């Protein structure tokens, strides 16, 4: 009846297209369980809407400081704040943040409203989606905009691990590494520098420092599951 | 089980029912349970007004004599830490204020204890024996001569829940002090103008961390 | 129904409502020592007193042991003070143990015999005229009277409660002095040192690490 | 009429199939008796799961050292870890049988009788440490994705994979052991030397398996 991942494929049952952006896939039936598919449902989308912003914010560094890149990023920016007094803002906004989204997950419309200013309070609305000052401006149907925004929040996940993959096989930013794609496209691919045969196994080497030293620390900075690479 | 119209330590949260709005300060905030017997809260009511009226005489004890210290005020326990106040000299050696101390506290609190036992039987002047409380008190909340001005005769509820509010919030500031001059080795508001020179830099994290 | 083991087998006779009705029955008695009910009222009796005397001697070690360490004090380890003691005390050992024998034998005997007869060292005439203060309660080991200067056993709301603290308590003090006992010979040193030694590199100062309790490693 | 470890041969009365990896293997009669089958099922059960950990950490750690990562052989772990991390051994094996010990102790008493570790002794948890089955827990804390909680079909066809998967792993920890004794090199040592020549580097001729050769 609708779009399927793997056409002419019959869904699981537990998938009947009520959620936005199902195409019937869960070949290993994460999702049967009603309230883990809930807990689930969460999680993709806040997965997804943080990848869409660290991609297009990967991107606009690359472009706007050339210079500086992106897997670096963290001990090359200095700022008066310094790292701890940065970390200590981070942690205790976030901790507020994450508790009153998380409180809506577990007892939904409890956190709507403001704690402050008591005139302020969010219309009922599904979890996932606090509508209200989060949605000043909606360009069209909610329907078709949520399919756009898993659609697009899909893709920018799957960016941003081929992101840290290339910089750790290639050391360079996501633009820098397509340039060198297009400059030789038969010799860039990953089969073009690594093959595994019986007898042989070829692995490119990870061309990110073993460790980084950090204002008098030395903070390890190991490859992502570099004995399995192929 | 708890109201869902009294205000939550943890919106949303469900709460227990024993904690129903009666005492002031009641946010339902108990998640060991502590108070869950009736016999036990009664004294825990009672407990947590004590030490949150001495706290707030402390807290007030420590920051104002610092204050005056800082501001210039010239008098002779001016600049002495409040840490250090055992060991300076005064009029009559410690032992025998302490002496003292004890002797005029255990008729007070003798005289506080009888009323929480059997409120209402210890309300009169053992002396002049005209002189009376009022009969309406109850313990924890003497009133008559213990309120001069009258200021319980206003919005009683409103002003139980200030006096417990800032009851609670200078004991977490006593508890500061213990913890902070143990680590820094300095007196609380010292602590404050090296936090105000540079806040980012003199965390909790960054001073411990420091000294690990 | 709180148990020492969940799961486990509670043993019958410590099910019935007179065994519930001690403080501090989890259903702990592998070896079935308290099996018969008669034996099971003298062992209560033994664990109240061997609580109240092991609650006493540990503070009487530990209390002072901590404010020696602070400065407040200067009290030689529990393993020496009966020494350092004699050397400045009026009397020697022996006669001092003598006339403890006398003392504690004469009260523990009035004691013995409230036991085996409740309530009848209220014997009219047999002491001067304090007797109708030594009855006790109606549960035994619980005296009562001037044992209960402030009178807290009279508050029924609150007298189970009191029961079972005193026996945790009690329970977890014995504990603690089968501990410095044992910490006595495999360190040799005193209780709050070897906290302060524990603390300082608890994942190598341990009794792992003692050389005597673990000899196969 | 289901397959069995022998063809032809019937299955044992007191193996009716019901159970996974049911294949009518008992030909010493060691599970006759069904109170000693429900014991036995939760040992093979317990030492499938901790032989398919050994055998992936054993299998991860040699590939990493095969790689030239640094790691070591699991013959020599242990030595390497409490050296190179300055680890008291005998602290580092009390603390170990402390932790096993509180968790095989409760699940031994749910054995003993299914269902008491519920009745929330422990820090007031009910419903997590309850159980499902003979040795398959469930729950919220055991089976966070609750795939015990959706389908059952899908839910037996996991259990038929996870006790074969585990019997595999059990023998390939058993030639680890075997592998070490007879050539005294790793997993993967043995691995390649197979494959550069497979007629001529095997147990065959390895010197020990076949003394007479
Ligand atoms: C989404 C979060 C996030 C991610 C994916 C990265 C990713 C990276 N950082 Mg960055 N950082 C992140 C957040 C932050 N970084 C920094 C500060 C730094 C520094 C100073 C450095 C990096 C470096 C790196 C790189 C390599 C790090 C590594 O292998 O460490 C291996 C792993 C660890 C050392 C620890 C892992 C911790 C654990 C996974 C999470 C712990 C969670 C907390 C306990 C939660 C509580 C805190 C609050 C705030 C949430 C890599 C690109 C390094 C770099 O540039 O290398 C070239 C580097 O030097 N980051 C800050 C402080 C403002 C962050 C705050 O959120
Ligand atoms: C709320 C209750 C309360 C609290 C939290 C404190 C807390 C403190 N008092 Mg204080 N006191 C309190 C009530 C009282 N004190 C005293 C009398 C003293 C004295 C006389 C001294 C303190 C000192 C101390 C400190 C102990 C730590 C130390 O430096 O040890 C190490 C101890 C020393 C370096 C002091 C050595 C010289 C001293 C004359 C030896 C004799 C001290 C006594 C044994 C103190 C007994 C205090 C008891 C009764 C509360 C600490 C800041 C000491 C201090 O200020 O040290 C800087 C100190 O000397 N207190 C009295 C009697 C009026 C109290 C009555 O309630
Ligand atoms: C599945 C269990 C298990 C097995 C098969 C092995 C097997 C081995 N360990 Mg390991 N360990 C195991 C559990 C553990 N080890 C350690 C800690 C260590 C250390 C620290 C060392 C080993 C070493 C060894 C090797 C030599 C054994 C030996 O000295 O035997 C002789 C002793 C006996 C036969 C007595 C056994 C009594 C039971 C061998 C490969 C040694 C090694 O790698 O040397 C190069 C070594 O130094 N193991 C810990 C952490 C507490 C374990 C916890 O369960
Ligand atoms: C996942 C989010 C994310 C994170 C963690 C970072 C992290 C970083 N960025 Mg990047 N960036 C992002 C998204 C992100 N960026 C996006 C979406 C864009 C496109 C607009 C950019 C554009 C960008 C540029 C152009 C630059 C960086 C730079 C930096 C670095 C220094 C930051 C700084 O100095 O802040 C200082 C902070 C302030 C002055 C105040 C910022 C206040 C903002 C605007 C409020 C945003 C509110 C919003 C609702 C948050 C949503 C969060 C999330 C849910 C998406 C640091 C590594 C700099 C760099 O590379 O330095 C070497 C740099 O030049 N970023
Ligand atoms: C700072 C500590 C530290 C360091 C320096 C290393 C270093 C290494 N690890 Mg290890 N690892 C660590 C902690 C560390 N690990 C921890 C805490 C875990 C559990 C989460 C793991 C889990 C782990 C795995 C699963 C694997 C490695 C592997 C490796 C090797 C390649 C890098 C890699 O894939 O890392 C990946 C490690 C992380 C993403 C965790 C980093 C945590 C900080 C390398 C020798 C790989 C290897 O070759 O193993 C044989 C590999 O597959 N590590
Ligand atoms: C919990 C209440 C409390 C306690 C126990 C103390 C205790 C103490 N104060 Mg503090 N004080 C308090 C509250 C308290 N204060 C409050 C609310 C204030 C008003 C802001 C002050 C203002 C104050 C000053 C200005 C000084 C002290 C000082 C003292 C010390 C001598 C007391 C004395 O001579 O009394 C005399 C008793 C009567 C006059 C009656 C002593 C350690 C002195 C000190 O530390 O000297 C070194 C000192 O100079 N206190
Ligand atoms: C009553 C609340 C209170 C306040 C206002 C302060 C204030 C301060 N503390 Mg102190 N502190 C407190 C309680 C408080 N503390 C308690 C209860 C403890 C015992 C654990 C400590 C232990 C402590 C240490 C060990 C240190 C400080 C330090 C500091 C400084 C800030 C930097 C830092 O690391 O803070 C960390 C402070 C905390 C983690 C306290 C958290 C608990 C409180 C009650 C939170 C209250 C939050 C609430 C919204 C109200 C806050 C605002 C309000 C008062 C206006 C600053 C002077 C540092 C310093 O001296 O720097 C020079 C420092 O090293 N504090
Ligand atoms: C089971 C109980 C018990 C026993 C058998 C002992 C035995 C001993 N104690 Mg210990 N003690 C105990 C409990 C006990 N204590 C308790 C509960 C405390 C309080 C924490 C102490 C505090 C303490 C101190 C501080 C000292 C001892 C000392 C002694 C030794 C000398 C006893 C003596 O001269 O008594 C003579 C006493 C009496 C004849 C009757 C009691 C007299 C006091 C002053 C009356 C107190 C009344 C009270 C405040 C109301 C001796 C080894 C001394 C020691 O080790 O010296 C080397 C020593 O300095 N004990
Ligand atoms: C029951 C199985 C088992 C056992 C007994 C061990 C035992 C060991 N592993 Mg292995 N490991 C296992 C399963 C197991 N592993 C599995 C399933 C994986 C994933 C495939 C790994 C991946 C792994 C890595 C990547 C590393 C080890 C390492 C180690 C050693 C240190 C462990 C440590 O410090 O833990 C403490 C850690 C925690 C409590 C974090 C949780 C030790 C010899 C380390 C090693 O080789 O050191 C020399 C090491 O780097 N293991
Ligand atoms: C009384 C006591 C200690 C008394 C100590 C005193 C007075 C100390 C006094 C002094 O220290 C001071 C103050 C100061 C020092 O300078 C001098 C001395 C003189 C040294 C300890 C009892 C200590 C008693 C102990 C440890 C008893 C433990 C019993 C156990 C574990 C029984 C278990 C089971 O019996 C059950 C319950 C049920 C069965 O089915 C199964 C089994 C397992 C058999």
């Amino acid at each position: 009846s609708r779009p399927l991942w793997l056409p002419g494929s019959t869904p699981p049952a537990h998938l009947k297209g009520d959620l936005p952006g199902d195409f019937g896939f869960d070949p290993l039936g994460l999702g049967a369980n009603a309230e883990s598919l809930k807990w689930f449902k969460e999680s993709e989308l806040v997965h997804s809407r943080w990848a869409m912003a660290a991609v297009a914010g990967i991107l606009v560094q690359e472009i706007v400081r050339p210079d500086v890149f992106w897997y670096n990023a963290g001990k090359e920016v200095e700022s008066p704040l310094g790292p701890l007094g940065l970390l200590a803002v981070e942690f205790f906004l976030m901790h507020w943040v994450e508790v009153r989204r998380w409180q809506d997950l577990r007892k939904p419309g409890s956190v709507d409203q403001d704690p402050i200013f008591s005139q302020y309070k969010l219309p009922p609305h599904e979890v996932g989606y606090p509508g209200g000052v989060f949605a000043p401006f909606i360009p069209g149907d909610l329907a078709e905009l949520k399919v756009k925004e898993i659609k697009n929040g899909r893709l920018a996940m799957l960016a941003f691990v081929g992101f840290v993959m290339a910089a750790q096989v290639t050391g360079k930013g996501p633009i820098a590494a397509l340039q060198e794609h297009l400059a030789d496209p038969w010799g860039t691919t990953i089969f073009s520098k690594a093959a595994v045969v019986p007898g042989q196994a070829v692995a490119p080497p990870c061309k990110i420092p073993a460790s980084v030293s950090y204002k008098g620390i030395e903070i390890p900075t190991p490859c992502f599951l570099q004995g399995l690479w192929p | 089980k708890r109201d869902a119209a009294l205000p939550s330590w943890m919106p949303g949260a469900d709460l227990p029912g024993y904690l129903n709005g009666t005492l002031p300060g009641d946010f339902g905030f108990d998640p060991l349970y502590l108070g869950q017997d009736p016999v036990k809260l009664k004294w825990y009511a009672q407990a947590e007004l004590m030490n949150a009226r001495f706290a707030m005489l402390a807290v007030a004890g420590i920051l104002v004599p610092e204050l005056l210290s800082n501001i210039g005020f010239s008098w002779p326990g001016a600049g002495v830490a409040w840490y250090d106040a055992g060991k300076f000299e005064y009029f009559a050696p410690a032992s025998s204020l302490f002496g003292v101390q004890m002797l005029l506290f255990a008729w007070v609190e003798i005289r506080r204890y009888q009323d929480f036992v059997k409120p209402g039987s210890a309300n009169q002047d053992p002396i002049f024996t005209n002189n009376k409380l009022p009969d309406g008190n109850e313990p924890g909340y003497p009133g008559g001569i213990f309120d001069p001005f009258g200021w319980s005769k206003g919005d009683i509820k409103s002003l139980k829940l200030k006096e417990i509010k800032n009851g609670r919030l200078a004991m977490l500031a006593f508890a500061g002090f213990i913890g902070q001059a143990y680590t820094t080795g300095t007196t609380p508001l010292k602590n404050l103008s090296t936090h105000l020179a540079d806040p980012w830099s003199t965390t909790v994290w960054q001073n411990d961390l420091a000294r690990l | 129904r709180q148990s020492w083991l969940p799961g486990s087998q509670i043993p019958a006779h410590l099910d019935t409502p007179a065994a519930q009705a001690l403080a501090g029955n989890f259903g702990f008695d592998p070896l079935g020592l308290g099996k018969d009910p008669v034996a099971l009222r003298w062992y209560q009796q033994a664990e109240l007193i061997h609580c109240r005397t092991a609650m006493a001697g540990v503070a009487g070690i530990l209390i002072p042991g901590l404010l020696t360490k602070a400065g407040a004090l200067n009290v030689p380890e529990w393993y020496d003070a009966g020494k350092v003691a004699i050397e400045n005390s009026f009397a020697p050992w022996g006669s001092l143990l003598a006339v403890q024998l006398f003392l504690c034998g004469f009260v523990e005997a009035k004691r013995w015999q409230d036991i085996r007869k409740p309530g009848s060292q209220g014997e009219p005439g047999s002491f001067l005229g304090f007797e109708a203060s030594l009855k006790g309660t109606s549960e035994l080991g619980y005296p009562g009277g001037p044992f209960d200067p402030l009178g807290l056993s009279k508050e029924a709301d609150k007298w189970a409660d009191w029961k079972l603290k005193e026996v945790k308590n009690g329970r977890l003090a014995m504990l603690a002095f089968l501990g410095f006992v044992a910490q006595k010979y495999a360190t040799g040193a005193g209780p709050v040192d070897n906290l302060a030694a524990h603390l300082k590199d608890p994942w190598h100062v341990n009794y792992a690490t003692n050389g005597v309790s673990l000899p196969f490693l | 009429v289901r397959p069995v470890w022998f063809p032809g041969n019937p299955p044992p009365a007191h193996l009716d199939g019901s159970l996974a990896g049911d294949y009518g293997f008992d030909p010493l009669f060691l599970g006759q008796e069904p109170q000693t089958l429900k014991w036995y099922v939760q040992a093979e059960l317990v030492h499938g799961r901790f032989a398919m950990l050994g055998a992936a950490g054993i299998i991860l750690t040699s590939i990493g050292a095969k790689v030239g990562l640094g790691f070591p052989e699991w013959y020599d772990a242990g030595k390497v870890v409490v050296e190179k991390n300055n680890i008291d051994f005998p602290t580092l094996m009390v603390i170990q049988f402390y932790l096993m010990g509180w968790a095989e102790t409760k699940r031994w008493y749910d054995f003993k009788n299914p269902g008491s570790q519920a009745d929330g002794s422990f820090l007031g948890f009910t419903e997590e440490f309850k159980g499902l089955e003979n040795g398959y827990p469930g729950g919220r804390f055991f089976d966070p994705m609750g795939l015990s909680r959706g389908d059952a079909a899908k839910y037996q066809e996991y259990k038929q994979k996870e006790v074969k998967n585990g019997r595999l792993a059990m023998i390939a920890c058993l030639g680890f052991a075997a592998q070490y004794a007879a050539t005294g090199k790793g997993p993967l040592d043995n691995l390649a030397d197979h494959l550069a020549d497979p007629n001529h580097v095997n147990f065959a001729t390895n010197g020990v398996s076949i003394p007479i050769a």
